[PDB]
């Protein structure tokens, strides 16, 4: 919840997140990335799915429903590969490690649902839609 | 020995209404609909979407 919250709220956190998890690079979250997700072998389709959705819509950070769903892409990416089984494509939804919480690429169920009105995160509203914008006051 | 005619009418307290005391609360108990998930995800989202 927490590095969700971090990556929809924030449009440069969000690209930082990407950058680092598409090219291999350090990511003061890695630890949290490779906990939440199981072994598995969708990495390579998930950084595959990464580059067509970079290529097409380069100014995709600025739109939160695609934050999510880019943050949801990279977090499948670095996850921890299997070594033996061969890649797979990515699901459109899996499963967290050692618990039964759903996350979802559409966030239609589970631990991100975003309707056109709202985007709740692990149930708490995190975007509100027309009032209350995710930036503060001066 | 004596027989009977009438049978015995239960004769019946009068004072306050006894209040409810049980473990729950019976015919008054309702639930809130919340999204699929986990105990975690629907206890979190009454948490965080409601005031009291």
């Amino acid at each position: 919840k927490s590095l969700l919250k971090s990556t929809i709220l924030h449009a440069e956190r969000c690209k930082e997140f990407v950058g680092n998890m598409l090219e291999e690079y350090q990511d003061p979250a890695e630890t949290t990335v490779q906990s939440l997700v199981p072994i598995n072998t969708w990495g390579k389709s998930a950084k595959r799915k990464l580059q067509e959705e970079i290529t097409s819509d380069p100014d995709w950070h600025q739109c939160p429903r695609k934050r999510a769903k880019m943050s949801y892409l990279a977090i499948i990416a670095g996850s921890i590969q299997d070594r033996d089984k061969k890649q797979t494509n990515v699901p459109r939804a899996f499963m967290l490690r050692g618990s039964q919480i759903e996350y979802d690429m559409k966030a239609t169920r589970g631990l991100v649902v975003d309707t056109t009105n709202r985007i709740i995160v692990g149930g708490e509203t995190v975007l509100r839609e027309g009032k209350g914008g995710p930036e503060g006051y001066v | 020995w004596t027989q009977m005619k009438k049978l015995p009418l239960l004769k019946e307290k009068e004072g306050p209404p006894s209040p409810w005391r049980a473990l729950l609360l019976g015919a008054d108990s309702e639930y809130i609909v919340c999204p699929p998930g986990t105990d975690q995800e629907a206890i979190s989202w009454i948490h965080s979407q409601s005031e009291i």
